[PDB]
Parts: structure tokens; C-alpha cells; sequence
């Protein structure tokens, strides 16, 4: 695995710098679109709002992530009840068969761009349910995730550690940068 | 006795066939994003298959994918057409390469000549180099040596890059197989949509070119052409042939839209559907003028001066040559399919009818072999 | 070899055989409200012969109580579809669709496999 | 690139022709370098007097169960847990 | 104490018990194959008192390593330069069905050592709806010995021996032939009070028994009474005469079957049948009672253009005996000398991996379980035949196991009844093979693929160099 720089090699490294594309474009065409493709990510990755799904068990420790000690609100992160306004959706908890087709309905009206996030062993895998007769072994037999997030329940800063994740993926989108290429 | 290629256990045919299951094929889909794409992943994934989906845009549109296969039997890549290193880092370790890659329409980073002749020969030359065993292609069913324009002057370019990207793909991989199909539909189609669109319409009305009565056509449904390719993919024997994809039955252009209205509830008697021909208005050429230069990514509805051309041309299933039918798939009709794909593009959707208040479309009328005789003279 | 037993809902195959015929007839009438409820590729040609086909499963049945258990669920389903509380993938699971055909012949058997 | 190549301890590795070397592309394979083999094989062994000893892990509730070992023959004897070595002489 | 080559695979708790029985041996011991996850770990013995009796000798207890290693995973072809391809299954069954529609009728097949009934049954058929019947097995026997149930097997059963009282060994080391059975003789010298003696060359028992002689009129001199332990059978209440199957197979054979089948109406004494053969293959029995012929021979004498090697891995055959126009075909599981003349191998599966009746010595038919999936693109060995008729136009009768099942029922009704023995009543210088335990461990081809058993060999070869080496 790749090991952090130590502190005399990184001592050299020059700061990283905002955005994931450097500031490295030959064009000003290319540039302009680099650093306007920055400003959408800058967008979409402050107000991320869940769909407040909350299945399961899992759904408790999804509720104590908007309580006061951790505050998902402060990173921008609204809990929506709609699945029109709701941007990402964090499937906690066991997806049963009866559930499997309302699960996917509420996935497609969500509007593009859309976000997965899959909260515990019972949305990742099954879980401890897996073999049961009446389990979906894992929401993405269903609906793409983009995050995992193990645990059973996973910890509050277990969660929120993943939505960061999921802002950094956001962040680095090429949504625009690629279609100059394209 | 075709030899087997590698002995290693590992990598043979293992069990029922379900998700779980290998069907000993690695395939790797070049363009398995696009309309065609995502009907021939799910195939390949119900079998078995283990797939590498190089994509070209950010990742957000491919990820929809993955849950097509099983877990490890998916793997994207992403690659620039125009890199060689890029792609064969995607085929250095499959069996089959399926090359589903085109445009409908030019770019300003990919005329015709980049994509359909130069872009699908570099993945045709770089295959061969690797060592892929199969290899499969798509060409247009009227693909000619030199197609004459029919209404627009320039219509015919994207036919033309066709038939050429064809032969050099017959060059670089000579034992390549080719499907050639014709208006493919099912949906996220441009043939079911492209006539269901605002834009296609003036108001209410329909320009087809001659009212569409002078055009024959043998649309198929997509997941049958999916099952083509893959049943191809599986038989050695189809390799280095030409197959046509086309339905089982023909129908004149002016009969099938008329179909699609009444499907669509959009009758003339109250809705106002009507057919000009498209000769006689020339404001119909300006909006695909005027709408393939305005939009950057991608014509709205589906229409540019290169889909009017596709339109306006018969269809030519030439005689001898194999079907799909040789390689086992069955047909689905239009009034199977059809049918179940328009119950969204309905007129007056928000009715809550009764039942029997809305009356059961009548059928189209296909075209006898003798009348296609007579309609053209 | 016989036993006495407690009857299910009918006492005669002949009173068995008349709750059948009835089943199909509400499932007979139904098929034209369900094609229209629900977002299905099937008409009702195509159904009213799945109805068909399936009756004719339970062919060779004899026992009142067996028939009359497959009266008890065939009539729960039909409520269930009556009503829409079974889903547009539910009633579409009645033709097994997505599974592709497994050939019988034996050498295709064999070649593809156990 | 080297991982691909790199055989574990457990003595595996894909082949060069093996298509499962595609999950790969994009990733890679880690391979411990600290194989527990060798670094055993490095401590010396030790040498006692009496005809039996114990070994425990070496720290007792924090290590394994204790086990005794006769040492009455002449090569030095591997500990079943832990694999240390003991000799007398 | 504890099992070496198994040592720590696996644990108890983890492994799905599966009850099948031994092949490597004649005495059809019963068997528990442990399984875990698509692999037999080890194999430990079934309680069954009236043949295994718990006890399990070694070659088919270290069995489990053969059955992974030099196994045939693919069909594989001769090319024309000479060397073998692996081919697809319809490649391989056209090119065989070519062979055969060329050959025109002079086809034989030669069963081997691990064969099954099943399998065995169905190269019966499909080579009589060609038209042959060139169907031999490998070990040669009596001819004219199939007539009766009697004339090849233990007449008086495995449990019936332990209460023997005069027993005689004619060219038959019971002790590595089959050991099970020698258990049970110790069992009655230990109890019974058994009075032993030989004919043929000298050797250990692990019991005291006397030597008569390898000449070959002992025997004659023994049934004409006039020999000094011919009294002894002649008296006890429970006499019986055991004779190795390989003596039968030699040239003599006729004759020696003859006087003692002759003698034992003498000893019969009521509900025991004294006359008994000892057989060493678990596929000669059940051929013999199917309708093959006997010796490999029968096949070789017909010069045929195509010959069906059906897990025939003994060196009976050679590619020089065959016609020079000739297309070997090999159906079995281990690639040996058998694969090596091979023209078009196909695999077959084991008998971990194959529903099989197998008949044992005493006649009683049981049936292997699978526990194991076969590997690669191997099949059981009766699908191919199945299957290999369709390339050539004749399809049998059946298309499932049940279906071969009653075609059993039809040509032998006791060989359905599994798990049971029918009486058969009445039957109508020697030198041995397998006298030294290093012969003991490489016999088949399991066996010989072995490398558990490669350390045996070589450890009791240890033995002996240092032994000398120190006197
Ligand atoms: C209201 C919104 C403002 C909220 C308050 C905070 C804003 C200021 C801030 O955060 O400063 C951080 C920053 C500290 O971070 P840093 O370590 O120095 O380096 C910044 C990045 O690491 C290095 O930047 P980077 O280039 O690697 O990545 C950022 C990327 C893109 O910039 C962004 O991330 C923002 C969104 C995209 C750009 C938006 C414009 C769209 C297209 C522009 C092209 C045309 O490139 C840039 O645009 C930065 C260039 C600076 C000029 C902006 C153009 O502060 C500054 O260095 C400058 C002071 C802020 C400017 C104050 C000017 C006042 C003028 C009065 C009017
Ligand atoms: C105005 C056209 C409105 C198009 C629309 O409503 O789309 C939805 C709807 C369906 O569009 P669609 O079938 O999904 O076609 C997708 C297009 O490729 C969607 O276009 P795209 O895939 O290439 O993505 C880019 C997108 C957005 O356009 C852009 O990327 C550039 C806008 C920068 C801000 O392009 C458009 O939506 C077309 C608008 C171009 C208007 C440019 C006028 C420039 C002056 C205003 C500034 O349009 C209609 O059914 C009727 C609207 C026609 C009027
Ligand atoms: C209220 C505040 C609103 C803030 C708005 C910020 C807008 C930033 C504009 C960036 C584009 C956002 C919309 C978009 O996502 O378009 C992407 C599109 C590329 O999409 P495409 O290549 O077709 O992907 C394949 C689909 N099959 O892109 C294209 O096809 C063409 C891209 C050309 C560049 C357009 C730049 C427009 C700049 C608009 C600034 C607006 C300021 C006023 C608001
Ligand atoms: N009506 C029909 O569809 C018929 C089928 N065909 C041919 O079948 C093929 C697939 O059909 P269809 O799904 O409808 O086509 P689509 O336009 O729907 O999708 C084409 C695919 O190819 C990719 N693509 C296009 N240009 C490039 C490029 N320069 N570099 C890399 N990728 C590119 C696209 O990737 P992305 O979208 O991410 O940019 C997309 O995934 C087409 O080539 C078509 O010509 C021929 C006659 C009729
Ligand atoms: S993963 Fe664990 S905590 Fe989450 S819903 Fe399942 S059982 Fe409950
Ligand atoms: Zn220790």
C-alpha cells in the first residue's frame, strides 16, 4: 500500500492546491472549462440532501449523523423528503424482496445527478441476513452505489467519513472538461 | 476441432449459468454506454460473462452498469479513442471485442473519418496485435460502395464512412464478424423517439419525405440485435460473415407512423395529426439547419440533417446473405414490442379513462413482396 | 386406504369443480383492467392464454383438498391483483421472462453443461 | 507492473496468459513483504539445560497456551504456536 | 496418532460427510468422503459388518491425493503432426464419430480397471447398435466361465469366512491382494482355530500357515486326496478354498478351475459353499455379469479398425499390437500409458464425481455417491457414450440414470437390488504378482498418480538400503 510522504520529503512537496486538475492547461479554451468545471463541483458538493430513506437499524445511526454532536448540516448536507429535491440516498438498512422494487422506483425519480450511498452490511452484502429467503444480497444488485460504508451499524464518524468521500468523488468530476474531448 | 486456446481450469466454463456462473468469455465492449450498449451488457451479464466497458466521459454515466453483472465481472477503463496505449491496456487479456462505437452525427473532435473508418480500425488493428480470438462489428443494413443522397446533399456522408470503416475492419481482422442492422428501436432509441419528439412535429403535423409512402423499412428490436451479437460471440462458426439484422416483417414508413399516432392516442379526428410531405415545406430543413448549429452536445430530438437522410432511405435486405435467424434468435414483432414502448409518449395520459373509452389501435398493414413491386413501379 | 377428514370449503369434487370455474371467471373478467393498471408488455390475448396455460398445470389433480387449497391461494392472488397492491413486477413474474430457455435435447445438455 | 508478477508467500500468482490478471489495470495487488517464514527462520534458537521447557508467546496471558517441549533429541525443537526453536546442550 | 498427508486441511465440523464406497480395491469397502468446498479431503470408513467391518486398508485410505493429480480436465486430439490438442466437446465427438463411420463395423472395447457398471453397460450398447460385440474386458479369466454367477466370485461372503475352519490359498497373497479379507481370515486363526496352507511361493501372512509347494500338480494332488493336508479340508465343518483370480487367467486356469470347482461338491457341506475366487478389480465382476467377454485378447485377435479404451490404463495393450490403420479412443479420468497411445481422449469423471453401481467380489452391488464436481470440461464416463451415439446416429434408449438404471433391471434383476447378495449356489509352478509390499502401493492409476504413495515407495525403500548398508 501506498504510505504517506514523510515529513522531510513532504517538506519539499508544494501545496496542493484547490482543484484535482492542477492549473496545468495549455488552452485558455481548456483552462476556462477547468475552472469552470470547478465551480459546478464546487456547487454540487456543498449542498448534498439526503432522501431520508431509513430502513433499518442502520436508520438510527443515520438520524445521531444530524444530531448536534456530529451536524451533517454543517458540511451543507439537508435531509429532503421528496425524492424530485433529494440529491443523494443513503440506503441503510436490510433491502428485502418486498422493498427491491420500491427501492428502485424512488432510485429513478431521483434526478440526475444522483449519488448512492450504501450504509451497513445489510445494504452492502446482505449482511447478516444474507442468506435468508427473503433478502436482496446487496442494494447494488438494484441500484449503482458510488460510497460503501461498512459497519453494523456503522459509527456516526463512520458515515460521515463516507459522505466526505463522497464529496471528494464529487468534487473531482470532469462533467464539463470531458466534453471538450468529447 | 477449433484448439482450445488455454487449459487452465480456471478460466473454463463453470456452472448453471446464472450471474454466478462463467461462460469462459471476456469480453470487452467498446461504446457500452450508447443505446445498443446497455442491452448488450445485460445479456452478456445474465450468462457469465466477465466484461471490460471502456469509457470515454466521466465515469457517472458508465456506473449505471455495474449492476448489470456480478461482483468482479464488471470492470470499466477509461481511454481515449485516439490513444492506442489506452485500449490495449482494455484488450490485452479478452477473448472477444465487441465494437459498438459511432455517431449519428460529426463533432468537432470526431469527423466520420475519426470515428467509423480510423477509430474502429485502431480497435480492429490493436485487437489483432493483442490476440483476441472473436471480434464483432456494426454497419448500416444499406451500407453501399457509393450511396446516392436522396433529399439533403450531404446526407449520405455518415453512410459512406460506414461501408469504408467496414472494409478496413475486413482488413485489419480478417475473420471479423459484421451484424448489419436497420433501425434499431426499444427504447432510449432515436427511431421510436425521433418520431414521438416535438421537434419531428410543425404544430401537429408530420413532413415525411413523400409522405413516407416510397419508403420500406424493417425495423428490429434492439434486445433481439443484443442477442445476436452475443450468440455470435459465443459460435466460432459466425466468425468472418456478414449477418443482417432486420425484423420479420416490412412495413411502408407513411403505414407506421400512422400506427405510432394512434398508439400514441394522437388521432387526427381529435388530436390534429397530419401528413405534409416533407418536399413541399421547406421551413422543416431550416429547424434541423438551425438545430444541428445551435445545440454543442447533442441535437434535440434527435434531429439533424444526417437523421433526415437516414429516414428517407428503404431499406435493402440483400438476398443470400445470412439472417439472424441462422444464428437462432427469434423475431420480436413490432405489435409485440411497439406497443409497450409508446405507453409513456401517450396524449391525454392524465386522463384516468374508463375502461373501453379509449378503442384498441388497429394494426399496421405490412407490405407484400408483389407490392413493394407495384408501389415502386 | 381412506381416512376421515374435515373438509376445506367444499364436501363434493363436484361442488370443487364449480369454485374452480368460478376462479376463472373473475380472473377472466379481470385481465382487461389489469393490462390497463399496469405497465406490462402483455395484452390481454397473451393473458387470457396465460390463464389458460396454468389452469391446465393442476391437470391431473384429484383430491378435493388439494383443489380446494388451490382455490384458497388462486383466489388470493386474484385480490391482489384486483387490487394493485402486487406490482407492476409481480404480475409480469407469471411468465418467467428474464430466464432464457434451457434446451432439453441431450446432446445440448451435455455440450452446454450441467 | 511488478506486483502483477510478484508470487506471495503462499505460493500463488496468475499467470502471465491468465485473464485474471485483469483486475489488475486498474489496481493493484499487495504482496506482504514481511513473510513470516523467513523472519522466523532468522531468530537463533535457544539454548537451555534442563530436559523440558515451556513456551508461552512470551508475554505470558498476552501470548499462547503454554506448551512444554522435550528436548531429549538432538535437534532444536519448534514450538507448535509460535514457532520459536529449542535446544539443549 | 494421526493422519500425515491429511494433517490440518481441515476441520470436523466444516466437512459434509458423504457415503461411498472404495474401487481401488476389490472387497468394495464402504466409505465416508469428506468433502469441503468442491474437494475430497480425506476418506475414512463406513461402519458395514458384513464386509468392511470398519476397517479400511491404505490404498484406498491415500487414494485421495490421485484423484489431483494427472487428471484429464479437456477432450484432446491427435493432430496430424502427431501431438495432442485440446479440442471442444463437439469438435471431439464429430472427429470420433468419424472414425466410427469409417470403421465399418470392426469395433471393439476393452474395459479397464476403474470402470463402472453403468458406463460398462452402456459401451455394451452402443457397440451392439453398430453392430459389434467385441466387448472384453482387461483381465483374462476361464473362458466359457461366465455361464455361471458361481464360477467368479467369494461363494462363501466376506463375513461368512471369519467361522472358516480349513482354508487354502492357491496363488493368492490375500494379505496385499485384498486385505480386507485377510483380516477376517487372522480373525478365524485368531478365534476359530484356522488351519492355513499354501500353493505357490512363499510369503507371510501375518499368521503361521503352511507352504505346500509351487508346483503345479499340487493342486490335483490335493483334490485326489492323497496329500497330507487333504485331510484336514476333508474334515472340518467348514472348509474353503480360496483361489487368486490372475492363476485363472493364465493358460492353466481351465484345468485348476476345474478339479477344485470338482473338489468343493465334495467339502459342500449344507448352507456353505466352499469354492471361492478372489477378484482384484472392482470392474471385472460386473462386466463378467453384464455379458463381456474376458482378456484382453478378445479384442487385439479382432484387428480392429477403432478401439474403445474405457479407463483402461493397464499396459495389457500396445500401439504396436494394434493395426497400423487403427483410432484409439480413451474415456477415462487419469492420463496414463492408457492416454498415451490415445488417438481422441476424452475425460471422464472419478468415482468421487459419478453415480456408479460397482459389484464386489462376494457379488453385492453398491453405488458411489458424488461428492465432488468433475473438473475442467470433464463428464461421466456413460454421458460421453450416450452422447457419442448421437454423432453417429443411434441414440440409446435412455437419457437419464433411471432409465440406464431399468436397462440393468432388464439384463441382471439382482443388480438393482443394491446393498444385497444372492446365493449362487453350485459352481461348474504357480507363480503371483503383488507378493512385496513396495507392489502393494502402485497398482492403478489413481494410485500411481499418488504422491502420498510416492512417499511410501521410497520410505520402505529407505528402509531396506540402510538396513543392509549397516550389516
Ligand atoms: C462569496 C464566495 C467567496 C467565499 C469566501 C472565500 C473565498 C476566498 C478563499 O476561499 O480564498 C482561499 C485562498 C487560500 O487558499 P490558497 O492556499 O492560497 O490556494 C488556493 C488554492 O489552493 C489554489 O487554487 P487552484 O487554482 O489550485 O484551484 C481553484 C481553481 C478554481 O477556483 C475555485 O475553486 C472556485 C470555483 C471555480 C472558479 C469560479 C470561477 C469560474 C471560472 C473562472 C475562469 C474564468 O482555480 C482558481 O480559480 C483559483 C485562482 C484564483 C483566482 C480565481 C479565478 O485565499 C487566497 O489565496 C486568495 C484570497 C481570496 C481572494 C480574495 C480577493 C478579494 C477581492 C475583492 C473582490
Ligand atoms: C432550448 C432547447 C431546450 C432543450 C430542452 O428543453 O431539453 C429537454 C427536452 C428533451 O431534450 P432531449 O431529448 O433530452 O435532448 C437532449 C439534448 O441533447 C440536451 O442537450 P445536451 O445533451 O447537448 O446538453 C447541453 C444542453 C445545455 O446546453 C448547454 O450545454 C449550453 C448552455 C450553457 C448555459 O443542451 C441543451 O439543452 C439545448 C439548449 C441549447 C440552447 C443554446 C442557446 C444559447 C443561448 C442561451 C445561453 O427538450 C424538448 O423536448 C423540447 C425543447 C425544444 C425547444
Ligand atoms: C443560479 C446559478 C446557476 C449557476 C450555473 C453555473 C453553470 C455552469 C455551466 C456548466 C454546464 C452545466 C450544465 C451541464 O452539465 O452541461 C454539460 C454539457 C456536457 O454534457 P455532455 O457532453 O452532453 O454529456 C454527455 C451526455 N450524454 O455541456 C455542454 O454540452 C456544453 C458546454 C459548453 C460550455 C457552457 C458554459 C456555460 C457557462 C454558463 C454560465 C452561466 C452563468 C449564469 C448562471
Ligand atoms: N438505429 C441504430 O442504432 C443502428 C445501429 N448502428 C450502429 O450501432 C452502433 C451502436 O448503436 P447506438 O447505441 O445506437 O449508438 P449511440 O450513439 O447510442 O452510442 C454510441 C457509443 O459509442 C461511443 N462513441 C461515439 N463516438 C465515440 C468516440 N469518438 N470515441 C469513443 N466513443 C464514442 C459513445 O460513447 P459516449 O456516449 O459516452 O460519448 C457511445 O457509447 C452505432 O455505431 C451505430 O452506427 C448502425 C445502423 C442502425
Ligand atoms: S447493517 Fe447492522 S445496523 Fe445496519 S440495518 Fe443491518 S443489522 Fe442493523
Ligand atoms: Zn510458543
Amino acid at each position: 500500500q501506498q504510505t504517506l510522504p514523510v515529513a522531510e520529503v513532504a517538506q519539499n512537496l508544494p501545496k496542493k492546491g484547490y482543484s484535482p486538475f492542477g492549473t496545468k492547461q495549455s488552452s485558455v479554451a481548456e483552462w476556462s472549462l477547468a475552472r469552470l468545471d470547478d465551480l459546478l463541483n464546487w456547487g454540487r458538493k456543498g449542498s448534498i440532501w439526503p432522501l431520508t430513506f431509513g430502513l433499518a437499524c442502520c436508520a438510527v445511526e443515520m438520524m445521531h449523523i444530524a444530531a448536534p454532536r456530529y451536524d451533517m448540516d454543517r458540511y451543507g448536507v439537508v435531509f429532503r423528503a421528496s425524492p424530485r429535491q433529494a440529491d443523494v440516498i443513503i440506503v441503510a438498512g436490510t433491502l428485502t424482496n418486498k422493498m427491491a422494487p420500491a427501492l428502485r422506483k424512488v432510485y429513478d425519480q431521483m434526478p440526475e445527478p444522483r449519488w448512492v450511498i450504501s450504509m451497513g452490511s445489510c445494504a452492502n452484502g446482505g449482511g447478516y441476513y444474507h442468506y435468508s429467503y427473503s433478502v436482496v444480497r446487496g442494494c447494488d444488485r438494484i441500484i449503482p452505489v458510488d460510497i460503501y460504508v461498512p459497519g453494523c451499524p456503522p459509527t456516526a464518524e463512520a458515515l460521515m467519513y463516507g459522505v466526505l468521500q463522497l464529496q471528494k468523488k464529487v468534487k473531482r468530476m470532469k462533467t464539463l472538461q470531458m466534453w471538450y474531448r468529447k | 476441432p477449433r484448439p482450445l486456446k488455454t487449459t487452465n481450469p480456471a478460466a473454463m466454463k463453470r456452472g448453471t449459468g446464472g450471474r454466478s456462473s462463467f461462460n469462459g468469455i471476456v469480453a470487452t465492449v467498446f461504446g457500452a454506454t450508447g443505446f445498443v450498449g446497455r442491452y448488450v451488457c445485460n445479456k452478456l451479464g445474465k450468462s457469465g460473462t466477465q466484461m471490460i466497458l471502456p469509457y470515454r466521459g466521466d465515469d457517472s454515466d458508465v456506473i449505471r452498469l455495474k449492476v448489470t453483472g456480478d461482483l468482479g465481472q464488471v470492470l470499466f477503463h477509461f481511454y481515449n479513442l485516439e490513444d492506442p496505449a489506452s485500449i490495449r491496456d482494455a484488450v490485452k487479456h479478452s477473448n472477444v471485442v465487441i465494437n459498438l462505437v459511432g455517431r449519428d452525427f460529426e463533432t468537432k473532435n470526431f469527423k466520420f473519418k475519426d470515428v467509423h473508418v480510423n477509430g474502429a480500425e485502431r480497435i480492429a488493428r490493436i485487437a489483432r496485435e493483442a490476440g483476441v480470438e472473436r471480434f464483432i462489428h456494426l454497419s448500416s443494413l444499406n451500407v453501399e460502395a457509393n450511396p446516392k443522397d436522396l433529399y439533403v446533399k450531404g446526407g449520405s456522408e455518415w453512410l459512406k464512412s460506414k461501408y469504408e470503416g467496414e472494409l478496413r475492419v475486413r482488413d485489419a481482422f480478417p475473420n471479423a464478424t459484421i451484424i448489419r442492422p436497420a433501425d434499431i428501436y426499444g427504447s432510449e432509441d432515436r427511431f421510436l423517439r425521433y418520431y414521438a419528439h416535438i421537434w419531428r412535429r410543425q404544430f401537429r403535423s408530420m413532413p415525411l419525405w413523400h409522405k413516407g409512402e416510397k419508403t420500406v423499412k424493417q425495423p428490429v428490436y434492439v434486445s433481439d440485435v443484443a442477442q445476436a451479437i452475443i450468440n455470435a460471440a459465443k459460435d466460432p462458426d459466425s466468425a468472418g460473415r456478414i449477418y443482417q439484422a432486420v425484423g420479420p416483417k416490412r412495413y411502408q414508413l407513411s403505414e407506421l407512423v400512422d400506427w405510432f399516432h394512434r398508439l400514441m392516442r394522437k388521432d387526427q379526428k381529435r388530436w390534429g395529426y397530419m401528413r405534409y410531405d416533407m418536399r413541399w415545406d421547406p421551413t422543416f430543413l431550416l429547424k434541423a439547419k438551425l438545430n444541428s448549429f445551435i445545440c454543442p452536445g447533442t441535437p434535440i430530438g434527435g434531429l439533424h440533417p444526417a437523421r433526415i437522410e437516414r429516414e428517407a432511405v428503404t431499406d435493402k435486405v440483400l438476398t443470400g446473405v445470412p439472417t439472424l435467424e441462422d444464428l437462432g434468435v427469434t423475431l420480436t414483432t413490432m405489435e409485440q414490442q411497439v406497443p409497450w414502448e409508446l405507453r409513456p409518449y401517450r396524449a391525454a395520459l392524465y386522463y384516468d379513462a374508463e375502461l373501453g373509452e379509449f378503442e384498441t389501435p388497429s394494426p399496421p398493414k405490412c407490405i407484400e413482396a408483389r407490392d413493394e413491386l407495384r408501389l415502386f413501379a | 386406504a381412506v381416512q376421515q377428514v374435515r373438509p376445506i370449503l367444499s364436501v363434493d369434487r363436484e361442488e370443487a369443480r364449480k369454485r374452480a370455474l368460478n376462479l376463472y371467471k373473475a380472473w377472466y373478467r379481470q385481465i382487461p383492467y389489469i393490462v390497463m393498471d399496469y405497465d406490462i408488455p402483455m395484452t390481454v390475448e397473451q393473458c387470457r392464454d396465460k390463464l389458460r396455460e396454468e389452469f391446465v398445470k393442476h391437470r391431473n389433480v384429484t383430491d378435493i383438498r388439494v383443489i380446494d387449497m388451490l382455490v384458497i391461494k388462486g383466489q388470493m392472488e386474484l385480490k391482489e391483483s384486483v387490487e394493485i397492491w402486487k406490482q407492476k413486477g409481480h404480475i409480469m413474474r407469471y411468465w418467467k421472462e428474464s430466464q432464457d430457455p434451457k434446451p432439453t435435447d441431450f446432446l445440448s445438455k451435455f455440450i452446454q453443461g450441467v | 507492473r511488478g506486483d502483477i508478477e510478484k508470487v506471495t508467500h503462499t505460493g500463488q500468482v496468475f499467470d502471465k496468459e491468465d485473464y485474471r490478471n485483469a483486475r489488475f489495470v486498474n489496481a493493484k495487488r499487495y504482496v506482504n513483504e514481511n513473510w513470516g517464514i523467513k523472519l522466523i527462520e532468522e531468530v537463533p534458537p535457544k539454548e537451555c539445560t534442563e530436559r523440558v521447557v515451556f513456551c508461552d508467546g512470551g508475554d505470558g496471558p498476552l501470548g499462547h497456551p503454554k506448551v512444554y517441549i522435550n528436548l531429549d533429541k538432538p535437534g532444536n525443537h519448534i514450538c507448535g504456536y509460535c514457532g520459536l526453536r529449542f535446544v539443549k546442550k | 496418532l494421526t493422519n500425515k498427508p491429511y494433517s490440518f486441511v481441515a476441520r470436523p465440523w466444516e466437512i459434509r460427510k458423504v457415503s461411498s464406497i472404495d474401487v481401488l480395491d476389490a472387497v468394495g469397502s464402504n466409505i465416508v468422503v469428506s468433502t469441503r468446498t468442491n474437494e475430497v479431503l480425506r476418506i475414512l470408513p463406513r461402519e458395514n459388518e458384513d464386509v468392511n467391518e470398519e476397517w479400511l486398508a491404505d490404498k484406498s485410505r491415500f487414494a485421495c491425493d490421485g484423484l489431483k493429480r494427472q487428471r484429464l480436465v479437456a477432450p484432446m486430439v491427435r493432430m496430424p503432426n502427431g501431438e495432442l490438442q485440446a479440442v471442444e466437446w463437439e469438435g471431439a465427438l464429430i472427429a470420433v464419430a468419424k472414425a466410427i463411420k469409417a470403421a465399418g463395423g470392426q469395433i471393439a472395447g476393452i474395459s479397464g480397471q476403474l470402470a463402472d457398471l453403468e458406463a460398462q453397460v452402456a459401451l455394451k450398447d452402443l457397440l451392439n447398435r453398430l453392430g459389434s460385440e467385441v466387448v472384453a474386458t482387461e483381465q483374462g479369466f476361464i473362458a466359457g466361465g461366465t455361464d455361471n454367477r458361481a464360477n467368479y466370485l467369494l461363494n462363501s461372503t466376506i463375513a461368512g469366512l471369519e467361522e472358516a475352519d480349513a482354508v487354502l490359498l492357491v496363488g493368492t497373497n490375500p494379505r496385499y491382494e485384498a486385505p480386507l479379507v485377510n483380516t477376517r481370515l487372522r480373525k478365524a486363526y485368531v478365534h476359530n482355530e484356522l488351519q492355513i496352507a499354501s500353493i505357490g511361493p512363499k510369503i507371510d501372512l501375518s499368521y503361521d500357515h503352511e507352504n505346500l509347494g509351487a508346483d503345479a500338480a499340487l493342486v490335483k494332488d490335493v483334490c485326489s486326496g492323497a496329500h497330507a493336508f487333504s485331510k484336514v479340508l476333508e474334515g472340518a465343518k467348514k472348509p474353503a478354498i480360496i483361489i487368486g483370480a490372475d492363476l485363472l487367467e493364465r493358460a492353466d486356469g481351465a484345468a485348476i478351475h476345474a478339479t477344485v470347482a470338482e473338489y468343493c461338491k465334495k467339502l459342500k457341506k449344507p448352507n456353505w459353499n466352499p469354492f471361492n475366487v478372489l477378484q482384484t478389480n472392482a470392474a471385472q465382476v460386473g462386466a463378467l455379469d453384464v455379458g463381456y467377454k474376458a482378456g484382453a485378447q478378445t479384442a487385439v485377435k479382432a484387428q480392429p479398425k477403432v478401439l474403445f479404451l474405457l479407463n483402461a490404463d493397464a499396459g495389457k495393450v500396445t500401439r504396436e499390437q494394434l493395426p497400423k490403420d487403427c483410432f484409439v479412443v480413451y474415456i477415462g479420468s487419469h492420463g496414463d500409458n492408457g492416454a498415451s497411445i490415445a488417438d481422441a481422449v476424452l475425460p471422464g469423471a472419478a468415482y468421487t464425481e459419478k453415480q456408479g453401481i460397482y459389484v464386489n467380489t462376494e457379488g453385492r452391488p453398491q453405488q458411489t455417491l458424488p461428492g465432488v464436481s468433475p473438473p475442467g470440461m470433464a463428464r461421466e464416463d456413460w454421458k460421453i457414450l450416450r452422447a457419442l451415439s448421437e454423432v453417429v446416429g443411434k441414440p440409446l434408449p435412455y437419457d437419464n440414470l433411471d432409465e440406464l438404471r431399468n436397462r440393468l433391471e432388464d439384463v441382471a434383476p439382482h443388480l438393482t437390488r443394491l446393498g444385497q447378495l444372492e446365493p449362487a449356489g453350485d459352481a461348474g509352478a504357480i507363480d503371483i504378482k503383488l507378493k512385496e509390499l513396495r507392489d502393494y502401493f502402485m497398482t492403478d492409476a489413481i494410485s500411481r498418480a499418488s504422491p502420498t504413495m510416492a512417499k511410501c515407495i521410497s520410505a520402505v525403500n529407505k528402509q531396506q538400503r540402510e538396513n543392509e548398508a549397516k550389516q
